[PDB]
RNA sequence: AGGUUGACCUCGGAUCAGGUAGGAGGACCCGCUGAACUUAAGCAUAUCAAUAAGCGGAGGAAAAGAAACCAACAGGGAUUGCCCUAGUAACGGCGAGUGAAGCGGCAACAGCUCAAAUUUGAAAGCUGGCUUCGGCCCGCGUUGUAAUUUGGAGAGGAUGCUUU
RNA sequence: AAAGCUCCUUCGACGAGUCGAGUAGUUUGGGAAUGCUGCUCAAAAUGGGAGGUAAAUUUCUUCUAAAGCUAAAUACCGGCCA
């Protein structure tokens, strides 16, 4: 019963602009 | 905004800083009435009339009994800030009312 | 003053897992810290005044920086959470101090950023040059950008001639007149109101 | 089938490299969709407005000719929901408008 | 006229 | 749109066009079975505002419940025990009556999940509601990011739990100190101040 | 042919095509319902207790949750939990007793989606069936399926660079 | 094609038998200031709620209800492994 893949991965348009243009970046911090 | 003094005590008490003007924030906005929304209610108060206690506050103000017109208010709607509101507002109804007649 | 009319032994609780769970939470902390690497562990964090009369000498950590702030730090508010600042819409500026602070706190922060590029064979301008990305770097922001001054500090040495002469008065009496007219200020205001009426009444 | 000869064509006409309306002319079309149609009279682009005579819940055009009679809208109710759905390719329309027709209409 | 909201 | 009017008008309960049509509706409602489907919402403005879609997975179903108190089922009304200085006249069942008809259709429906639910009328022993709800299993709400979060198995019947509107106003989960005893959850709260607490290093 | 031929709406049938629910478990969790022994000299307020028993509904956690909040400060800033607040403010026959919250330190941190707007120069959306896997059909749907917007804003303008 | 930043004359929809009130029962430390439910009444547009003593008048401060989702830190006399 459970939702498959591909319906679970399945997001918003805007979400998708979103994450398309500003996604979670690898950055670090100069001590 | 005024400066503070300074004081733990007094009027305008309080530490000092460099207060700021500030864009008011657009949740600050609720209550404003749009073009929209004040057009879409006419034609709906036109369409669906007055309520049976709105008609009866209607006569009260029109015989000249606000005294009578603001304490059946109170009592029909709750709360005396309400009721005062509905009676200004009736009275405006009529006040159109006549000058359409 | 002993509460145990109730059935309070049902509703005991032991803490023999405490070591146990100080394990646990280090070896969550270690994988995340491993799962985030290079990033620090943490976001970086504003620096607020408590609330309160009892706590408004003291500063401390925010939730988040406002967005005036991230405005004037020119930093844009969806670009801010993907490199390691906590936003926070609710919290704004009434003042220029706490503003100009976090906007420095901003400031330094992004001169110590290194931005690694979405792809390596193309790197954008915004990004940090590979040259520059080697460097020593921290892993924890709570230490490496925290409150370092909580407290104003309580001893200052200044020269005999730059005594204050100090209010008229004396402070006591001060403090007695201000308690006094914020006491008194509708009094009054009536009062005047009336002699205003009765100027005006009998001018 | 119409809507997709004339996507056959202006993507033809994009291949070659040309505007697609180098190849479309401007359509006019009887209006409709409730919410369409009352922004379209509230905006007084509406020329022409029928309304069935049988829509249940009735409150959904039971403002209509007010609202029409404020924007000097000629309107008319008809009847048959289903009759103005023939118009519109579906089983009912609740109201449709005309705004422009063509020059020899 | 009545707008909801300013039109490309 | 027509929604803004028709949100507009559903204001003005007591004009008499809406009283007719209340009057109508309620004789005919009262005509029909207790729980009966509704092949559309008669309030359709209200269903859009609380998450009805036109679309393949959303039903109406329309529930008649009877109004006023709660009685005890002792036998010949009375108790056997301490005096109560009430009877069971004036007892109040501590969830909403459209709580009981989203409760009683969900049971008629086990296949789907409510979302929500709304008055649509009420007379001297009946409240009239309408409930929306959805389909789990359907492709169209599989497919669908704004809905496919009520076909994860922990929604299985938020109404028999308060996980609705309704059951959220009626256990009290509101922000502030009008809620102090009810926000988190008003048993989790009592078991929390009602712990005793021992570290090892007392 | 019009006493006909149809369009819809509502309501039914079918071992119709495809699905789904029930029972178990129930330590922990969300609700409902709900005592008495006890403690008050006895005892109808009270206490035990918003507990036991009874009933319904989940999951690996549940629930809560991104303020119609706290505050009154130089202001804090979703939720949860620990320490503290504090046996305090407060409630209480004839008194036995009851009893939070804001701040503060910490564990952990994460933010968002709709309704209300005309795509109107083009329902741009979707279940199902058949497929040569290119698509094609039966439909749903304008009593509104996509895109766009959610108050932190946004829509329209202006403007020149950035982004995939 | 979509996306961000900067500035602006203008525009800027925002959830109703609901909020609120009375009353009844129950509940709370909130037996002057609590929540829930039933019945009766029943809103508004800078409006509404809150600001723990009732009310009128004048201010001020804070959020923006009546639609919705969401990991972690928390619980665990059931089950499985150690």
């Amino acid at each position: 019963r459970r939702l498959s893949k591909e319906d679970a991965s399945r997001v918003l348009e805007k979400t998708k602009k979103r994450l398309t243009h500003f996604p979670q970046r690898k950055y670090a911090v100069k001590a | 905004p005024v400066e503070r003094t300074g004081l733990i005590r007094g009027l305008n008490k309080g530490h000092k800083t460099t207060r700021r003007v500030l864009k008011e924030r657009p949740s600050r906005r609720k209550g404003a009435q749009s073009k929209r929304t004040q057009f879409v209610r006419s034609l709906i108060r036109e369409v669906a009339g007055l309520a049976p206690y709105e008609r009866r506050v209607i006569e009260l103000l029109r015989n000249g009994k606000d005294k009578r017109a603001r304490k059946f208010s109170k009592k029909k709607l709750g709360t005396f800030g309400r009721a005062k509101r509905k009676c200004e507002e009736l009275q405006r109804i009529i006040a159109e009312s006549r000058r359409a007649h | 003053n002993n509460h145990f009319r109730k059935h309070w032994q049902r509703r005991v609780r032991c803490h023999f897992d405490q070591p146990g769970k100080k394990v646990t939470r280090r070896l969550a902390r270690r994988a995340k810290a491993a799962a985030l690497a290079p990033r620090p562990v943490d976001k970086l964090r504003p620096i607020v005044r408590c609330p309160t009369v009892k706590y408004n000498r003291r500063t401390r950590l925010g939730r988040g920086f406002t967005l005036e702030e991230l405005k004037a730090a020119g930093i844009p508010r969806l670009l801010a959470p993907t490199i390691g600042i906590a936003v926070d819409h609710r919290r704004k500026n009434l003042s220029e101090e706490s503003l100009a602070a976090n906007v420095q706190r901003l400031k330094d922060y992004k001169a110590r950023l290194i931005l690694f590029p979405r792809k390596s064979n193309k790197p954008k301008k915004a990004d940090t040059p590979k040259d520059q990305q080697t460097a020593e770097t921290t892993t924890s922001l709570r230490t490496s950008f925290g409150v370092e001054q909580p407290l104003a500090p309580g001893f200052t040495e200044i020269s005999k001639s730059e005594i204050p002469a100090g209010i008229e008065g004396g402070a006591y009496r001060a403090l007695r007149k201000a308690r006094s007219d914020a006491r008194l200020v509708g009094v009054r205001e009536k009062r005047a109101k009336e002699k205003a009426e009765a100027e005006a009444n009998k001018k | 089938q119409e809507k997709k000869e004339r996507l056959l064509r202006e993507a033809t006409a994009i291949k070659e490299g040309k505007k697609k309306e180098d190849v479309s002319k401007k359509p006019y079309t009887v209006k409709y969709g409730l919410n369409h149609v009352v922004g379209l009279i509230e905006n007084k682009k509406a020329s022409l407005v029928l309304i069935a005579n049988d829509v249940d819940p009735i409150e959904l055009v039971v403002f209509l000719p007010a609202l029409c009679r404020k924007m000097g809208i000629p309107y008319a109710i008809i009847k048959g929901k289903a009759r103005l759905g023939t118009l519109v390719h579906k089983k009912t329309a609740a109201v449709v408008a005309i705004t422009e027709v063509r020059s020899e209409d | 006229a009545v707008s909801v909201r300013k039109r490309a | 749109g027509a929604l803004k009017y028709l949100e507009e008008l559903s204001k003005k309960k007591q004009s008499d066009v809406v009283r007719f049509l209340l009057r109508v509706r309620c004789w005919e409602y009262r005509q029909l079975n207790v729980i009966h489907r509704a092949s559309r919402p008669s309030r359709p403005d209200k269903a859009r505002r609380l998450g009805y879609k036109a679309k393949q997975g959303y039903v109406i179903y329309r529930v008649r419940v009877r109004r006023g108190g709660r009685k005890r089922p002792v036998p010949k009304g009375a108790t056997y025990g301490k005096p109560t200085n009430q009877g069971v006249n004036q007892l109040k069942y501590q969830r909403s009556l459209r709580a009981t008809a989203e409760e009683r259709v969900g049971r008629r429906c086990s296949n789907l999940r409510v979302l929500n639910s709304y008055w649509v009328n009420q007379d001297s022993t009946y409240k009239y509601y309408e409930v929306i709800l959805v389909d789990p299993n359907h492709k169209a709400i599989r497919r669908d990011p704004r809905i496919n979060w009520i076909c994860n198995p922990v929604h299985k019947h938020r109404e028999c739990r308060g996980l609705t509107s309704t059951g959220k106003k009626s256990r009290g989960l509101n922000k502030g100190h009008r809620f102090n005893k009810t926000r988190a959850g008003r048993r989790k709260t009592w078991k929390r101040h009602n712990t005793l607490s021992l570290w090892r290093y007392r």
